[PDB]
Order: C-alpha cells, then sequence, then structure tokens
C-alpha cells in the first residue's frame, strides 16, 4: 500500500543519512598513523605439548581462569577436561546427544555448559559431594541448533542458536529473562565485553550487532563482509573487535566510530576463517583457516609474522590463556596442540 | 621425581584413557543411516514399517545394529550443519510419486516433483558425499496407479510420449531420478518401489548395507 | 656331514 | 497490521541508529597505539620470556 | 679360485641386503607409528620385523662366503646364528598365509566380522603364527655340529629316518599348505568380488597375481633343490652339482624378502602422507 | 554419604579376624581407601592404603606381612584381614576416603570407627600438649618436621585436622593453605619450610578437642602427637 511505500522510502532515506554521517567522520586510516612503528620480528613458536585421547572430530574448546585447565568437546559424545602443564585428564563427561558444537567453562571453575543440534543447553556441576559429575539444568526453548554459549556470571548464561535469536537465561529458575531479535540469518558466534555489560554477535547475513545485557535491546550494527561470519572476539581494551568470514578476509572494527579500521587478507589464501583470537597486549592477532594451518598478524600494520603450520586437517578452535603464556589449537584430526 | 599425589593422578588418567578407548571401540559396531526427503514424502510410514531437533531410531535385523537419523524438523540453513554427517554408511531418500499432479503450498507454479528432484540433485553432488551410497524409495504407488488413469503424466514432463500405463510411467520416473548422478564410478544408487503394505524393505536396506560394508572392508586392506 | 645349508 | 508494525519497528530502529555521536578515526588509532605501547612490556608472546619463568619448557 | 654361480649369488645378496634393510626399516617405522588404532597395521608390522631380522644377519654369511668357506667365529656361533635366520623365513610364510585367510574371512561372512573382530584376535593369530615356526626350527638347533679339519653343519650320524621325516614334514607343510591356502582364498575372493557390480575393481587382480606369482617362482627352486639334497647320498656327482648350485639357489629366495615391503609401499593408500605424518 | 564399619570383637592373643566397611551415598569405585588406627589414650597412625582400580597397595612397616586389604566394587565393601595379632594391636580402626586430581581435597570423610581389643621416615613433632583458653581470644598451634615438605612443583604437603571428644576426626586444612568444605572461616593456616602454624581467631564451645598435623610427601604417612585444648 501507500503507507508501506512511504515507510520504505523513509527507511531508505534514513539509511542514506546514516551512510553520509558515517562517511563524514572518516579522515585517516590506521595504516597511515601506524606507518612509523617498528615491525615485530619473525615469531617462532614450537609445539610444547600435544594432547591426545579423542577418537572423533573436535569442535570446541575453552580456557580456564587459572590458565592451567581447559575443556574440549568431541563428536564421540565426550567432554574432556585437561591439565595443560602435566598433560593429564581430570574429568571425562559423557553426553546424551553426540552432536555437540560448542562448550563453555565457568569463570569460577564450578560448572561447564554444553549444547548443540538438540535445542537444549546442559549445565554440568563439577564439584559434587557424591564424587561424580551430574547435570544440573537443561535449558530448552530454542527452535534451532545452538551455536554458542557463554557464562555471564555464576548464575546467568547467554546463548546464541540457529533460530536467528539470542537469549539470556537464569539457571536456578530455568526460564529466559531477555530475548534479542533482529537478525535475518542464523547467528554463529558471540563475544562478551570484559566489563560484563555488553556483547556483540555475528550472523549469516554478513552483519554484526551490539547488544546491552541490562536494557536488552540493540545499539549498533556493523556491515561490510561478503559472506558468513564464523568467529568474533573483543579487543582486550574493549573498544574494538575483530571479525572473520568465509570470504578469506578478517576485519577490525571500532565502537565509538562505526567504520572499517583495517582488513587482513592475502592473494595466496582463498579459504575461509574459522576462529579468531587476540593477544594479551593487543599487538598480536591469530586466525585459524581451514587450509590446515593457522596464521599470525601484527594488529597495527597488517603483515604476517609467523605461521603455526602443524595440523593435518581444518583448524576449528583456537584459544589464548588469560596470562598470555601460551596458545592452544584444535582441529579435525582429533589433536590439540599447545604453542609457546 | 614425581610426588605421592602425582602418581595417583597419572593412574586416574590411565584409567580414564582405558575406559574411553573401551567405550569408543563399541561405537564402530553400528551402521549409521541418514534419512532425508521432502516433508510429505512419507518418512513416518517407512519408519514405522522398518521398526518393530534431531530424531534417533534403533533397530536390529539379522545380527546387525542400525542407527537411523531423521533431521527433517531442523528448518535451518543446511550447508552450515551438513558436514557433521561425513562417515555415514548410507543415505535413505523417500519420494511419493503420487504428488506429480499436486503443487507446493508456497507456490502454485512449482510442483512437489521438481522440488524433490532439485533437493536430490543438491544432496547427491555435494563435496562431502563423493563416495556415499544412496537408496531411493518410491512409496505410495497404489494411489499413483489409481490416479494415472484419470490424469495424464504430461503435466509434469511435457517432453514425454508413452502409452500412459503404470510400468512405463514408473520406468520413466526411475530413469529421471537415476540420470541426475554425475559420478557413475564411485557412487551407486539403489531404487525400489513400495506401497503401504509390504515386508521386504528391510531386506533391501540390508543388502545395500552389506555391499557398502564389503566395499569398505576391501578398501581398508588395500586390496581394492 | 653336508657343508652349508640343508 | 503485521506488515505495518514490522515497518514501524524497522523505521524506529533506523531512528535510533541515526542518533549516535562520532569521533575522528585518528583518535581511535592513537588510543590503540597508546594501549599497545603501554602494555607491550608484559606480553610473553611478543617478547619471549626466559626458560626460567616459562612453565611450558 | 671362485666359480660362476658364486659371483652372481654374492652380487644378489649385496643388492638384496641394501634394498631390504632400507625398505624394512622404513616400513617398520611407518607401521609402528600407526599400530594402535588400525587393525590392519599390526599384521604387516610383524612381517616387516621378521623380514628385517632375516636380512640383518646377511653380512656375516657374506663374509663367511667370501673367505672360501672359512668360519672364524666359533662353534657356539654356528649353533645359533645360522639357525636364527631360518625361523625368520617360515615366520614370514605363515604370516602371508594368515593374512590371506583373514582377507578371505573378511570378504565372506562380513556381519560376523562387524561384531566379533578385535585387535586381540589378530595378536593371538600372530603369536600362534610366530610360535608355529619354533617347532620347525628346533630340529635345526638340535642336530648341528662343528668339524675342525673349519666347517659347521648338520650331522645325522647313524640317523636316517629322522632326517627323512623332518625333511618331508618341512617340505609338505611349509610349502604345500600356505600355497594351497593362498590360491584357494584368492580365487574365491576374486570370484565373489567380481560377482557384484558394486565391488568390482581391477587392482585386486593385479595385486593377487603379483603376490602369488612372486611367491611361487621365488620359492620353488629352494624347496626342489633342498628335498633332493636331503634324499640323495653325498657320494654322487649329482650331489656335487647340487652343492655347486646351492649358493645361487639360496640367493634366489631372499628376493622375496626384498619384494614383500615393495608391494605395501606401492599398493598402499597415501604412503607418502603417512610418511610425512610420522 | 556414610561409611559403616563392623567386625570388631574380642580375640585371643593368637588368632585372626576380618573387618568390613560398607559405603552408602557416593561413587565408591572412584575413591581410594585408607585405614587409620588410633590406640587408646594415644595418637593415631596410618595402616594401609588401596587405590582406585586395585593397582597400588601400600602397607605400613609395623603391619607388613600380617595385614591384607581387599576391595569389592560391585557390592561397595572394603575388607581388611588380620592373620597374626600381637598384644599391641588393640585400638580403634577408621576408614577414610581419598580422591587425587588437581584441586582435590583428600581425607575428607572419616566415617565411624570399630574397636578391636586383644587379651627415612619424617618425624612430626608438636611440643605443645595442652593450652588453657577463655572464649574470645586467638590461639596458635605449632607443628614442625625433620625434612622440608616443599616440593619442586611448588606444593607443601601438610594437613591439619580436629578430633572432638567422643567423635570422629574432621578435616580442617589441606596443603597448609587451603580451607576445607563445611568449616568456618575462623581457622587459618600458614608457615614456611619446616615450621607451620594454625591460628584460630575466635573460639566457641565447639572448638574444644585435639588437633593433629600430618605430612604427605612419601609413604608411610607419619602423624604427630595431638595438641589438646581445654576450656
Amino acid at each position: 500500500g501507500s503507507e508501506l511505500d512511504q515507510l520504505r522510502q523513509e527507511a531508505e532515506q534514513l539509511k542514506n543519512q546514516i551512510r553520509d554521517a558515517r562517511k563524514a567522520c572518516a579522515d585517516a586510516t590506521l595504516s597511515q598513523i601506524t606507518n612509523n612503528i617498528d615491525p615485530v620480528g619473525r615469531i617462532q613458536m614450537r609445539t610444547r605439548r600435544t594432547l591426545r585421547g579423542h577418537l572423533a572430530k573436535i569442535y570446541a574448546m575453552h580456557w580456564g581462569t587459572d590458565s592451567r585447565l581447559l575443556v574440549s568437546a568431541s563428536q564421540d559424545g565426550k567432554l574432556i577436561i585437561w591439565d595443560s602443564y602435566t598433560t593429564n585428564k581430570v574429568h571425562a563427561i559423557p553426553l546424551r546427544s553426540s552432536w555437540v558444537m560448542t562448550c563453555a567453562y565457568a569463570p569460577s571453575g564450578n560448572y561447564v555448559a554444553c549444547g548443540g543440534l538438540d535445542n537444549i543447553c546442559s549445565i554440568y556441576n563439577l564439584k559434587t559431594r557424591e564424587g561424580n559429575v551430574r547435570v544440573s539444568r537443561e535449558l530448552a526453548g530454542h527452535t534451532g541448533y545452538l551455536s554458542c554459549c557463554r557464562f555471564l556470571d555464576d548464575n546467568q548464561i547467554v546463548t546464541s542458536s540457529g533460530d536467528t535469536t539470542c537469549a539470556l537465561w537464569d539457571i536456578e529458575t530455568g526460564q529466559q529473562t531477555t530475548t534479542f531479535t533482529g537478525h535475518t540469518g542464523d547467528v554463529m558466534s558471540l563475544s562478551l565485553a570484559p566489563d560484563t555489560r555488553l556483547f556483540v554477535s555475528g550472523a549469516c547475513d554478513a552483519s554484526a550487532k551490539l547488544w546491552d545485557v541490562r536494557e536488552g535491546m540493540c545499539r549498533q550494527t556493523f556491515t561490510g563482509h561478503e559472506s558468513d561470519i564464523n568467529a568474533i572476539c573483543f579487543f582486550p581494551n574493549g573498544n574494538a573487535f575483530a571479525t572473520g568470514s568465509d570470504d578469506a578476509t578478517c576485519r577490525l572494527f571500532d565502537l565509538r566510530a562505526d567504520q572499517e579500521l583495517m582488513t587482513y587478507s592475502h592473494d595466496n589464501i582463498i579459504c575461509g576463517i574459522t576462529s579468531v583470537s587476540f593477544s594479551k597486549s593487543g599487538r598480536l592477532l591469530l586466525a585459524g583457516y581451514d587450509d590446515f594451518n593457522c596464521n599470525v598478524w601484527d594488529a597495527l600494520k597488517a603483515d604476517r609474522a609467523g605461521v603455526l603450520a602443524g595440523h593435518d586437517n581444518r583448524v576449528s578452535c583456537l584459544g589464548v590463556t588469560d596470562d598470555g603464556m601460551a596458545v592452544a589449537t584444535g582441529s579435525w584430526d582429533s589433536f590439540l596442540k599447545i604453542w609457546n | 621425581t614425581l610426588s605421592a599425589e602425582d602418581k595417583a593422578a597419572v593412574e586416574r588418567s590411565k584409567m580414564i584413557d582405558r575406559n574411553l578407548r573401551e567405550d569408543g571401540e563399541k561405537a564402530a559396531r553400528e551402521v549409521k543411516l541418514l534419512l532425508l526427503g521432502a516433508g510429505e514424502s512419507g518418512k513416518n510410514t517407512i519408519v514405522k514399517q522398518m521398526k518393530i531437533g534431531i530424531v534417533e531410531t534403533h533397530f536390529t535385523f539379522k545380527d546387525l545394529h542400525f542407527k537411523m537419523f531423521d533431521v527433517g524438523a531442523q528448518r535451518s540453513e543446511r550447508k552450515k550443519w551438513i558436514h557433521c554427517f561425513e562417515g555415514v554408511t548410507a543415505i535413505i531418500f523417500c519420494v511419493a510419486l503420487s504428488d506429480y499432479d499436486l503443487v507446493l503450498a508456497e507456490d502454485e507454479e512449482m510442483n512437489r516433483m521438481h522440488a524433490s528432484m532439485k533437493l536430490f540433485d543438491s544432496i547427491c553432488n555435494n563435496k562431502w558425499f563423493t563416495d556415499t551410497s544412496i537408496i531411493l524409495f518410491l512409496n505410495k504407488k497404489d494411489l499413483f496407479e489409481e490416479k494415472i488413469k484419470k490424469s495424464p503424466l504430461t503435466i509434469c514432463y511435457p517432453e514425454y510420449a508413452g502409452s500412459n500405463t503404470y510400468e512405463e510411467a514408473a520406468a520413466y520416473i526411475q530413469c529421471q531420478f537415476e540420470d541426475l548422478n554425475k559420478r557413475k564410478d564411485t557412487k551407486e544408487i539403489y531404487t525400489h518401489f513400495t506401497c503401504s503394505t509390504d515386508t521386504k524393505n528391510v531386506q533391501f536396506v540390508f543388502d545395500a548395507v552389506t555391499d557398502v560394508i564389503i566395499k569398505n572392508n576391501l578398501k581398508d586392506c588395500g586390496l581394492f | 656331514f653336508k657343508p652349508x645349508w640343508x | 497490521t503485521a506488515s505495518i508494525a514490522q515497518a514501524r519497528k524497522l523505521v524506529e530502529q533506523l531512528k535510533m541508529e541515526a542518533n549516535i555521536d562520532r569521533i575522528k578515526v585518528s583518535k581511535a588509532a592513537a588510543d590503540l597505539m597508546a594501549y599497545c605501547e603501554a602494555h607491550a612490556k608484559e606480553d610473553p608472546l611478543l617478547t619471549p620470556v626466559p626458560a626460567s619463568e616459562n612453565p611450558f619448557r | 679360485t671362485l666359480r660362476v654361480p658364486d659371483i652372481l649369488a654374492l652380487v644378489i645378496f649385496a643388492v638384496v641386503f641394501l634394498v631390504g634393510v632400507l625398505g624394512n626399516a622404513l616400513v617398520v617405522w611407518v607401521t609402528a607409528f600407526e599400530a594402535k588404532r588400525t587393525i590392519n597395521a599390526i599384521w604387516f608390522l610383524n612381517l616387516a620385523v621378521a623380514d628385517f631380522l632375516s636380512c640383518l644377519a646377511l653380512p656375516i654369511l657374506f663374509t663367511s662366503i667370501v673367505q672360501h668357506h672359512h668360519w672364524p667365529f666359533g662353534g657356539a656361533a654356528c649353533s645359533i646364528l645360522p639357525s636364527l635366520a631360518l625361523l625368520n623365513m617360515y615366520a614370514s610364510i605363515l604370516l602371508l598365509a594368515t593374512i590371506s585367510a583373514d582377507r578371505f574371512l573378511l570378504v565372506f561372512k562380513p556381519i560376523w566380522c562387524q561384531n566379533f573382530r578385535g585387535a586381540g584376535l589378530a595378536w593371538i593369530a600372530c603369536a600362534v603364527a610366530w610360535g608355529l615356526a619354533l617347532l620347525l626350527t628346533i630340529p635345526s638347533f638340535l642336530y648341528r655340529v662343528v668339524r675342525e679339519e673349519v666347517l659347521c653343519g648338520v650331522d645325522y650320524s647313524h640317523d636316517k629316518r629322522r632326517e627323512r621325516a623332518v625333511a618331508i614334514v618341512r617340505l609338505v607343510l611349509g610349502f604345500l599348505w600356505p600355497l594351497l591356502t593362498l590360491t584357494i582364498c584368492y580365487t574365491f575372493i576374486l570370484l565373489r568380488t567380481w560377482s557384484r557390480r558394486a565391488t568390482r575393481s581391477t587392482k585386486t587382480l593385479k595385486v593377487v597375481v603379483a603376490v602369488v606369482a612372486s611367491f611361487f617362482i621365488f620359492w620353488l627352486p629352494y624347496q626342489v633343490t633342498g628335498i633332493m639334497m636331503s634324499f640323495l647320498e653325498p657320494s654322487s656327482p649329482t650331489f656335487l652339482l647340487l652343492k655347486k648350485l646351492d649358493s645361487l639357489c639360496v640367493s634366489f629366495a631372499y628376493i622375496n624378502c626384498c619384494i614383500n615391503p615393495i608391494i605395501y609401499v606401492v599398493a598402499g593408500q597415501g604412503f607418502q602422507g603417512r610418511l610425512r605424518k610420522s | 554419604v556414610q561409611l559403616v564399619e563392623s567386625g570388631g570383637g574380642l580375640v585371643q592373643p593368637g588368632g585372626s579376624r576380618k573387618l568390613s566397611c560398607s559405603a552408602s551415598g557416593f561413587a565408591f569405585s572412584s575413591f581410594g581407601m585408607h585405614w587409620v588406627r588410633q590406640a587408646p589414650e594415644k595418637g593415631l597412625e596410618w595402616v594401609a592404603y588401596i587405590s582406585s582400580g586395585s593397582g597400588t597397595i601400600y602397607y605400613a612397616d609395623t603391619v607388613k606381612g600380617r595385614f591384607t586389604i581387599s576391595r569389592d566394587d560391585p557390592k561397595n565393601t572394603l575388607f581388611l584381614q588380620m592373620t597374626s595379632l600381637r598384644s599391641e594391636d588393640t585400638a580403634m580402626y577408621y576408614c577414610v576416603r581419598s580422591i587425587y586430581y588437581y584441586g582435590s581435597s583428600p581425607f575428607d570423610f572419616w566415617g565411624q570407627g570399630t574397636t578391636l581389643t586383644v587379651s627415612s621416615d619424617i618425624v612430626m613433632t608438636q611440643a605443645t600438649s595442652s593450652v588453657p583458653v577463655t572464649p574470645g581470644e586467638s590461639v596458635s598451634i605449632s607443628c614442625r618436621s625433620s625434612k622440608s615438605l616443599l616440593h619442586s612443583n611448588g606444593n607443601t604437603y601438610l594437613y591439619w585436622f580436629l578430633q572432638r571428644p567422643g567423635q570422629s576426626p574432621q578435616l580442617l586444612i589441606y596443603r597448609m593453605s587451603n580451607l576445607a568444605s563445611g568449616v568456618p572461616d575462623r581457622f587459618s593456616g600458614s608457615g614456611s619450610g619446616t615450621a607451620f602454624t594454625l591460628t584460630i581467631s575466635r573460639l566457641e564451645a565447639e572448638d574444644v578437642g585435639v588437633y593433629y598435623c600430618m605430612q604427605h610427601l612419601e609413604y608411610p604417612l607419619t602423624f604427630g602427637a595431638g595438641t589438646k585444648l581445654e576450656l
């Protein structure tokens, strides 16, 4: 009708105004400003430890708070907690559903969250008087496969699923308290701000959105990619975040100014990106492609500064310790590697 | 070198490894099948014939344990989760050949037969299923033979010239399904006709699975 | 006696 | 009234998204450079640590 | 002075020694890398180990041949070392027979192999195959002496019936049984494989024909000469001719030891990838 | 969670007998078991240890060759067989759970005890034997050894626990710095090298009893003479 056409025209002219306002504040690029900083030398990393025991495909892993323990999830229906320094196994949790796609470790080291392809997120309690590991709560209410889950606190959790919606739950009650909507395609990854107040998410419609936990409604939207977004991560400062897509390109955004700061890509790489992570100081960026190896960049000049080529299949998960002592990489060949 | 509280941890890790290996040895004694279709193709009827988020079914037939996965209720983007089913023994694809006259609810122009053929083409020529066997079930043929006399088949295929009988129509549909393959060397398609009342579908599945197992065993030893 | 094998 | 409601929601979202402040890119670049220079000292990966204090030796 | 067969036998032992040592070392490393998760690997692992142990003792025989049949080692050495390279051939033969039986039992009756197959059964079969060679090797241990004229060999003094019996048993078992098993199993496996359109291939025929032909041609002269030497009295010119040809006849058997790992290297899937993996 | 012990009676100076204990409320197959002996009006000492999976079995020198341990996981029962008994084997026997991984707290449950009556090593020294106290004032207890308990990995293997009158011992502090579960925050532990101190800020009527310190570097585990507190 006429009202629909006039509202669409209004939306188009607001989009034009937003584009003009964004282009107004663009004065310089990061490369020009960082053109005088000395370059970091060639980085050499060696496989200090190799973790074995999984007999299927490994899909996710998460570091602990003390930078000693990590948890990993495999399609053999198993969730394994490791001991990085001594290369030992602490706990092995069976799963009712073997189609796992994500895992999360509580910051207090008390609970572990797991879910995927079953519309259910299960919480497991580690410290039990009985001596075993038991499931505490099964959150249900999603109509699509769960893509990501992160512990907001010891009692709150944030989940992102394949039904184009994000949810914030309450473990003791078992019911949703806030729902975030606005994505057209499925949502793949989310990252939490260091102050535990905001979080960004990425969707298959080549877009990222910022959300506030308290209000529960969106604030900003970032576009620029040409394919699906597979990974996302915050800067240690909290004023920027990096996104990786399937079109062989990584991008770094900013919060105060909604622009493109720098892009990372090469002519010799035509493959997608699965995981992206930062360093403790923010000078160093790591990204794991599916061409059987990882790659490393200087975050301020966009130049490769080392290759962690040690895997025989696609790299799926990558993590960095809180103290920045070592990095961990998992892949489809059922192997974890620690680099220092 | 190790203290008194590290040897116990090492022993616990060894026991965990032993139990994990023992439990993982048992998961290789299962024949995994993935069931697909076009919604109203008749999945439920076939499931209740062969049986005495994601749906899982168990059954046994002559000392063989089957593991059937139905994923029809996902209603999500398939290319984002289709790579989980890499080492599946076989795909079971159900089609109702009595829906050539009808058309889809979403679009009156597009018919269900073309949608089924397009989905079959998409699944068959994927980069993850280069050497995966496909079994094709054509169900509800009695309604098809009762309806073929009233209405011609030229509606779905305008380039058809036949006697408009049951046998020729069934053969033509079978050939049309078979012609979409693009490998013909490392991929095999098995076709069968069935109605509501039958007792011989499980035997067909058993024969196809036996052939796949023989091929895998030959390839493992290097003799193939 | 048979020198060598056998 | 579903279509007009969705259009109203979208135009309200566009109202919100066009009501934010912006700063020069140079300021953000300088802030990132300052953080990196300040915290480059305590990065084990950037500057390799001696084997005495390396727990993964 | 030397003679015509000796030079050819010497050259063949040099070439087989180098090639076999290299190939066996590479194969045993590669198969020991992946001997924990694959049931097929532990079959060829034992074969490679036995082949390497058989080829490792060659240079001592080399230096015992070059010196005009001189034995500067001692009585104790000859009672063990020459009789230690005889077990590592019957072990390989029995391992080939067991592998053929396993492949036949995989192709026929596969449902039973899907449920009741494990690594323990393979290890038990390999242990039985290894143990069965000890029974044949014991008569070599029990009846070897040394003569200072220095020579050392078997001496069946006043013993005729036992020599005939051990020769007959050695021949009949260690040649007729594995050969018949190989032929029957491979013929049946080829027929059943080619009986269905889904499993037909041309590599199976090539591998089977190569293995069987190599075995037969490379092992016939050894047995046919050995049985005649055992039966025939030393005081005969034909015995002298057989002793002239004995070095070359022995020289034609280790070529099978050379061939055995080459088939695995060539007719295996992704051998270079497995090598780079380790 | 509960452990019940039985089988303890009166025996002649020469004979044999078996003691049994049964578990209820926890996964018995994943816990190692310890036997502890406490003499009448004396201290308590370690006897034997059995591990999960029945792989490691450790005995004491004074009972080696005469005591046998056995475990039944299907039925969740621990047995101890005594074939030769002297006149010094009259005491009360307790069964203790133990779990060993990173972050575990061994010697957490002690259960009850059963009475039996018959008709190199690290020395743990506690000079203090009795201290009078009025509620509302802090109390400090000292424990010393003969060899440093600090290991190359950075852990110190010292344990502090309590025994109330007419009751089973309860764990207080493990690894000389970590507070156990179910205990108030009043208690604290510290120390370095060979010297160790346990401090109580505020004392109530439930803090009266005997205190013990233990080491865990190597077997056998050696106990210290108890430190009594009187009101």
